[PDB]
């Protein structure tokens, strides 16, 4: 996995790659790792697949019913101290490693949470297998003062490094822009760089290839 | 200390001088040979006036220091404004009950206006320990010369040790108010 | 069978239209400490080779002295030492990768991932690697330890196939290097400031560069930061 | 890791006469090749004419004891201040033990006193609570020194009536208070001189029917 | 430790040795290795001699409790259940138990049970437990007959207790014996070993590779 | 699985006046299961007596090896070897195998054929010499022998004072003691007479 | 075992406990640990009794034959040597540690070496279980420029600590003093502070006790 | 179960004719470090007793807390707390004893080794021993840690039995204390030179010494001696 | 390192200044928490003006010492006197082709009459590296500044460090011969 989280003018944006592995063998060559916890706080989300999922739906559960008690828009610092709480409570086990990125009445925020419950703040973060070649790319070309366009290259370019350079991570790139005074937009297969190329053949078979000892019809009706 | 959790390294430091105290820190935060987050604020605010310096475990601190931020905020609720000591002793029982599972160094320091600049150190082990200053020193430095100490003191830890670098911050305690510093390493490097 | 002591860190490299380039900072950490600040871990073999290594020192320093035997040995009854029969990258490197392998096969292994970086007599490329275990590999980009994973991936956005090599000018390769090496004083726990440099290049021939140092840097954005969180002040 | 048991080293013996009963032990506690004390007590007067000693690991002996002091003071309160005879302590300390089995009082056990006959009587207890009523019993550190000796001297074991081909044993009977203690004596200035962890001094604990009287004798300081 | 009990025309024999060893010292020889858990019912020890005293008494306490409220003998078979059920609940703690259960009734006759701390309980006619019980089933097993007198069964467990404390390093001391009846058990007296070698070798001409 | 407690069996050894003693168990065993009640554990070489506990394998190899050396010294030398002298033979001979010994427990015992004085001698398993005026142990149960022998012996005692002294410190010992017993043999020295004792013990 | 050494004005004192333990049990109640390596050379020596007189023998052998050879008397760094480089080869699995002391034509020498090669000077030492409480007594009374008699009661001294408070070390002391321009004196049983009390009573049999099944003469002549 | 981190070394005392004598090093190491320098372990309950810690520090820092709170849990509804129902050194130690071995009992114990020294009420002198494991003992000297190999020993030459306990002055008694602590400064490499002191005597009551100092030290014979055997200069 | 066996700890140094070179060290080994020897002599000759400075097994560098110090005589016989390089380098043969089965830590410090005084040092792997100095300083400093700089640094170590302390002993190396020097705690502790 590759996930970065990138700060700019007014917000923040957060990207992603779309592999699943299974050790060597790719389970998922599309998968979704940006997690929606309210409408504009959204979550790049790597390491045990379950539990990233899991973990982000619980506390968007949570936050969405203490949004509704205080008739106020949620807070990311609400999600964060929620989300921290509950990995340090079980001591890493639950092996979510995480980037939490949204816009609130406060202002723009980008945080990310580790497993074992430790949080760090910055303005470019990145998680995962592909954390190391996404870095080098956001140490490389970041700076103070981006604009959203800016933000969504460096991003998306972070990720890529990812992509080609890790195994661990591939395929398609997911972004997902939060801007102030604005809806926040998801941008699901941003870039497609990996298009698998026409087969040199069909491999259709003619019918009746396949040898049948019964046949029978299934009732799935009352 | 768990397997690939993120570490904060030792370099901290807390000196009390004439008109209060200083906390003092790098910014480096590892997971084996790697920086996870090398502009780390490893100072933090428990109370106004009372600080406290993480090393070791970066979940387990963090942990300890919003719970500790919980009791003191709720002490001033219904008992007043609380002493450094109680902040100290906060810290302290936590770290203690909790030290099979914790691996967290923690140095308090704080600013009473009766008091005036104290210092209390929390090793590994739950103990606590009151000094003049923790991580050639003299007593009741000024401001200018405890910030020297202390910038040429985690230059040279920085210089030796990989778990230490990054930028040099430090949080001034005074009945002025609050004072944060920062340092870079084109300064503190040449010295 | 070992465990290193004083180690050092990556080792990067590169090829451009005529020549490669290869550094590695000038350190040798003892596990957590940064105890040797004047090592020298590039070799120059000759005019027209370079051989970078990272690992155990003093294994390292083995490594040179047969390196620097080997020259001696090549000298040896040798009229031509100087031109036609002098010493290749592709000879020197071949020669390390057998006592690597060697090594390792005794389960004695000299703990260490090299890079022999030079020019050939025809005027092609070398770059190809070698570890403790004798693997063996060339790319148009070579990098140990951390390199591999923060360095490579800025490099190969350069260089990417054979095909962007003739494209590539000794100008940007070196500017994709020292970016290289500043990124990995920023996230190497093991590396230092310092480094040295060397270029060997088909027609101005081998330019070693020593007493470099990591500049250029961010780090006024820190200052911004506060807390872990909710922390305001 | 945490070990929760110890060596206090040590020996105890206890033998059994007509009328009359001993239990001995010497005064020596230790740990490792170190002194502790040159004189520790380890046989206790527990009331109704009992004498008890818990060897082994002082830690749990000393509980043990204080338990079953304790267990005499509650029988007196809740049976009208019945004696606590010498068969119905045995059975109650088993409990005691057993109690334990999961997480056993490392001490060999020996207590002393008079039946409901008036008969010399000794029990032995194993570390969770399996006791035996015994002439002779020694135990300890130097049981294995000191046992076969009384075997021979106490109990005539091997010992075969001269003239008679080896076909009439020699006949058992009670010895005096006096004999006993200098086989009590010899036992010990014998295992003081072969066992390190005894040494120093022993102090003898004799009941008859008028009471319980005390003896010391210096040992070896070696 | 050698431990045996079998079936036969007139009730169940009942023979044990007296040793007890902690690795290769001799801490007793005069162990009673048969627990009375009541007039007429016997338990033998082999395993834990806390586990087996204790449990085995705390039999007796639940055996006097069956016959007080239903006015009855307890049958061998709901003895020896209320016993192997306790042990199975301690299944995985570690007490170490292996046990026959002997008695007399009505309605059963002769009745033994081997009750064991992993949980085992089996009804048979013949049972030897202990580091030495191949060697007092090779002298039952060739012996044995249901029609054998009491004088002979009696003679025939103290042989074969014998048998194993010869070769048995961790058995020997003494041999106790028992018959139990419908009326109750009789022990037969305390058999030191060392005597009854000598004497059954002259009278039987047996263990001719001793020299006596 | 510890070579000197499988087989079992003792050995002691006691001085007295103008006379020696050494004495032996029969019992061979495989741990629990007894084997041989016939097997001795004294040998022989001249005048002087050597007994060996221990592993039983070592116990035969190293008389057959002792019995070698010694016939081999008598040749050379043109006399009896000594139990001074043979005593430092046995000590070498263990030290030899320091990183691999005979798991073993040996006891020299005899008169010195020139002085007339009464010698014994006991070494553990890499030759370190015990040497002793008044008896040495060997064996599965030395504690006990220890125990018996520290308390019933006394100096000076007469060749069939020192018998009954013996015999009841090796009897009484083995009682106590699973692996040791199953018979035993008393071996009384004098200078020129020995007399060699079958006692009679428990069977168990 | 408690070993130690003083060196005086002219010359130079060791010392040595006489007890030989078997795990608890005490194997020879006084055996000599003061070897002699050359005539002017001894040796105190402590750990693996089998290593000490092994290790001290075949140095003692090897400097035999090098006097013989050089025609000189041997020396004390010879000794040391031979020993240091033997022990050394070995690693520490001949657990022999000795203190090495003597007088030869160049002085008189004090040196102590470890079962691992290493040596040390000084002009007081102590080896064994008992050391600690030796060098408490040789801290607390040495001083410098002791004569002959003050070096042996300090030396006496220092083992009696061992003998008392160490569980390891007991029975009698052994002293060896080695003056220059004399013959060294080796005092066997310099002190004997533990002498058995009498016994009782005597345990002597009555003749015919023991039981017999057979009798037979053995022929040890030709 | 815990692994303890900062550590106190040696406790020593010793009885005499009118009281008892304790004294312990001001030092709280940390594995190999000699980190703490102003830790006092020798904490008095009362005018009358002296607990002396050694151990780990942090479980110490509770006794004091425990025996702290036990003296204001003392004096709650007694008006003769200041006297007869005031707290006797054999309460506090059987208090104590008895925490120890809960705490044993239920594997999470308190790594320690405690020495109670103190006066009774009648006069009698009191002093005895506590560890980790609940293993009580009591003897006329009695030492923690390095101090039952190197100070028990030099106790022992000046009260060696019960009977020289009448004949041994204050005087004689703390003069073999500090000689004891000197030797546990030459050869304990977890002591320091700093150190404190306690008396408590029937008559003159308790009196404390703090910032004691190891001083009379033996250390010129040093400069004779030269390399490890055969070197002469 | 083996179980149980001599440990020499590890606060040795040599600095070069302007007439020579200095070695200096502590006296302290250990056995455990047991200080086996409280005046011990780290500072060894293995030729007239080479000395070292020995760390680590005390067995393994008294060995490897011994062996030098043959290599350098039999040198010296056949070749004139060495350099301090030469010394360096059968140091380093040694204990590089042994790294598997030694502990040591070796500083060379030795004084040509055209090298001046040099230092090299030789951690564990088996590695060499010549330094001005090894364990704030100037090149070229007097020798009562080099003095006082090895006892200020030592100084400090033995105060931290429990495997450190006893006495400070110190070898000067120049043209005009070899001094020995010692200072004793009450000198150096109240510094
Ligand atoms: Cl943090
Ligand atoms: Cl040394
Ligand atoms: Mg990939
Ligand atoms: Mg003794
Ligand atoms: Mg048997
Ligand atoms: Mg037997
Ligand atoms: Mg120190």
């Amino acid at each position: 996995t590759t996930i970065v989280g990138v700060k700019f003018n007014n917000g923040v944006v957060i990207a992603a790659d779309t592999r699943s592995t299974q050790g060597p063998i790719v389970a998922d060559k599309n998968c979704a790792k940006l997690h929606r916890i309210s409408p504009k706080i959204w979550c790049a989300g790597a390491g045990t697949a379950a539990d990233t999922e899991a973990v982000t739906q619980l506390i968007g559960s949570n936050i969405e019913l203490h949004s509704l008690y205080t008739s106020r828009e949620p807070r990311v610092v609400s999600a964060l101290q929620m989300l921290k709480q509950h990995l340090f409570k079980y001591q890493g086990h639950i092996g979510a490693y995480l980037i939490v990125a949204g816009v609130d009445p406060t202002g723009s925020h980008l945080f990310s949470i580790h497993a074992h419950g430790s949080t760090d703040v910055g303005y470019y973060l990145s998680l995962g297998s592909g954390s190391l070649a996404a870095m080098a790319v956001l140490e490389s070309h970041w700076k103070q003062d981006l604009t959203k366009e800016e933000a969504i290259k460096l991003a998306s370019d972070a990720i890529q490094a990812g992509i080609w350079n890790d195994l661990g991570s591939g395929s398609n790139v997911d972004v997902c822009v939060m801007e102030i005074g604005k809806d926040a937009e998801y941008l699901r297969n941003y870039l497609t760089p990996n298009v698998r190329e026409e087969k040199q053949k069909s491999y259709k078979f003619p019918r009746g290839t396949t040898a049948v000892l019964k046949e029978s019809i299934v009732n799935i009706c009352d | 200390l768990k397997k690939g959790e993120v570490s904060l390294g030792t370099s901290i430091m807390a000196v009390t001088f004439k008109d209060g105290v200083i906390l003092g820190a790098d910014s480096r935060t590892t997971t084996g040979a790697y920086i996870a987050n090398r502009v780390t604020d490893k100072l933090t605010r428990v109370h106004d006036k009372i600080w406290c310096c993480r090393s070791g475990s970066a979940a387990d601190t963090q942990a300890i220091a919003d719970i500790v931020q919980y009791h003191l905020e709720l002490y001033t609720s219904q008992y007043g404004t609380p002493s450094t000591e109680t902040a100290a002793s906060v810290f302290k029982e936590l770290c203690y009950e909790n030290k099979d599972n914790l691996t967290a160094g923690i140095i308090v320091a704080g600013y009473d206006d009766k008091n005036k600049g104290e210092v209390y150190t929390i090793p590994l082990g739950g103990s606590v320990h009151k000094l003049p200053y923790a991580i050639n020193f003299r007593e009741n430095m000024s401001k200018e010369e405890t910030v020297d100490f202390i910038k040429h003191s985690l230059s040279q830890a920085i210089k030796w040790d990989g778990s230490s670098g990054g930028v040099i911050r430090m949080v001034v305690l005074t009945a002025a108010g609050v004072e944060r510093l920062i340092f870079y390493p084109d300064e503190y490097e040449q010295l | 069978t070992q465990q290193p002591i004083v180690t050092g860190t990556s080792v990067i490299s590169m090829k451009y239209d005529n020549g490669v380039i290869i550094a590695a900072d000038n350190l040798g950490s003892y596990g957590s400490l940064l105890r040797f600040n004047g090592v020298e871990r590039l070799i120059p073999v000759g005019d027209n080779t370079v051989v970078g290594i990272s690992g155990d020192i003093s294994d390292m320093q083995h490594i040179e002295r047969l390196l620097k035997d080997l020259v001696t040995e090549n000298a040896y009854d040798n009229p031509l030492a100087d031109a036609e029969e002098a010493l290749e990258p592709s000879y020197i490197f071949e020669y390390l990768a057998t006592v690597m392998y060697q090594r390792r096969s005794k389960m004695n292994p000299l703990w260490n991932a090299i890079i022999v970086a030079g020019v050939q007599s025809n005027g092609d490329q070398f770059l190809r690697y070698v570890n403790l275990l004798g693997v063996t590999y060339s790319s148009p980009t070579l990098a140990t330890g951390f390199g591999a994973h923060m360095a490579n991936p800025l490099l190969r956005k350069v260089v990417d196939r054979e095909s962007d090599i003739p494209k590539t000018t000794v100008q940007v390769a070196e500017e994709a290097i020292v970016n290289a090496m500043r990124v990995l004083y920023y996230r190497d726990a093991r590396s230092s400031r310092n480094f040295s440099l060397a270029i060997i290049d088909k027609n101005t021939g081998l330019t070693f560069k020593k007493n470099l140092q990591v500049e250029n840097m961010k780090w006024d954005f820190a200052k911004d930061i506060k807390g872990y969180g909710t922390q305001k002040i | 890791q945490f070990n929760p048991y110890g060596d206090n080293g040590g020996t105890i013996l206890g033998i059994a006469g007509e009328d009359f009963a001993v239990l001995a032990g010497d005064t020596r506690n230790i740990t490792d090749y170190s002194i502790n004390s040159r004189y520790e007590p380890k046989v206790f007067d527990c009331g109704d004419n009992i004498v008890m000693s818990a060897n082994g690991f002082a830690a749990d002996g000393d509980a043990l004891v204080k338990r079953f002091k304790n267990s005499v003071k509650w029988y007196h309160f809740d049976h009208n201040d019945k004696k606590l005879s010498i068969n119905s302590a045995a059975r109650n300390i088993q409990h005691l033990l057993y109690g334990k089995r999961f997480f056993p009082y490392y001490v060999h056990t020996i207590i002393a006193g008079l039946d409901e006959d008036g008969k010399g009587a000794v029990y032995s207890f194993d570390p969770v609570g399996s006791y035996e009523r015994e002439q002779c019993r020694a135990g300890g550190a130097a049981a294995s020194l000191i046992m076969p000796f009384l075997d021979n001297q106490v109990n005539f074991k091997n010992q075969y009536e001269p003239g008679t081909n080896g076909k009439v044993k020699k006949p058992l009977k009670y010895l005096s208070v006096e004999e006993v203690i200098k086989l009590v004596r010899d036992s010990f200035t014998s295992a003081t001189e072969r066992h390190i962890q005894v040494g120093d001094g022993l102090e003898i604990l004799i009941v008859t029917k008028d009471g319980v009287r005390k003896e010391f004798y210096e040992l070896k300081r070696d | 430790t050698t431990t045996l009990a079998f079936r036969f025309q007139g009730g169940i024999i009942v023979a044990v040795d007296s040793r007890a060893t902690a690795g290769n010292w001799v801490a007793s020889q005069t162990v009673k290795k048969v627990i009375e858990i009541n007039p007429f019912l016997l338990g033998t020890m082999a395993g834990g001699a806390a586990d087996c005293q204790f449990w085995e008494t705390w039999l007796g306490s639940q055996c006097r409790l069956h016959e007080l409220r239903e006015k009855e003998r307890i049958s061998v078979a709901a003895a020896s259940k209320i016993l192997s059920n306790l042990v199975y609940q301690y299944k995985g703690a570690g007490l170490s138990m292996g046990t026959m259960i002997c008695g007399y009734t009505r309605k059963e006759g002769p009745t033994i049970y081997y009750v064991d701390s992993d949980g085992t309980r089996l009804k048979g006619d013949i049972f030897c437990v202990g580091s030495g019980q191949t060697f007092a089933y090779g002298v039952l097993d060739s012996n044995y007959k249901w029609d054998l007198s009491v004088e002979d069964a009696l003679y025939l467990g103290k042989r074969s207790i014998l048998a194993a404390a010869h070769r048995d390093a961790y058995s020997g001391g003494s041999v106790n014996l028992y018959h139990v009846t419908e009326d109750g058990w009789i022990y037969h007296g305390n058999h030191d070993v060392g005597e009854l070698f000598w004497k059954v070798k002259e009278e039987e001409g047996s263990f001719n590779n001793v020299i006596g | 699985s510890d070579p000197s407690s499988i087989n079992g069996g003792i050995v002691v050894a006691m001085t007295g006046k103008d006379c020696v003693a050494i004495a032996c168990d029969l019992r061979l065993g495989s741990q629990s299961l007894g084997v041989s009640n016939k097997f001795e554990k004294i040998f022989h070489y001249g005048h002087v007596f050597l007994g060996i506990t221990g592993l039983a394998t070592d116990v035969t190899t190293l008389n057959e090896m002792f019995r070698y050396k010694t016939n081999l010294y008598k040749l050379k030398e043109e006399r009896a070897i000594e139990p001074e002298t043979f005593t430092q033979l046995v000590s070498s001979s263990l030290y030899e195998r320091r990183f691999g010994p005979y798991f073993v427990g040996p006891v020299v015992a005899g008169i010195n054929s020139k002085s007339g004085k009464p010698f014994i001698a006991g070494f553990d398993l890499i030759g370190c010499i015990d040497e002793a005026k008044d008896f040495i142990v060997s064996g599965t149960a030395s504690d006990q022998l220890f125990g018996m022998c520290e308390s019933l012996y006394e100096p000076n005692l007469e060749p069939e004072d020192l018998f009954e002294t013996i015999s009841q410190a090796l009897l009484n010992a083995a009682d106590r003691d699973a692996l040791s017993g199953w018979g035993a043999v008393v071996y009384i020295i004098k200078k020129d007479e020995v007399v060699k004792r079958y006692l009679k013990m428990r069977q168990d």
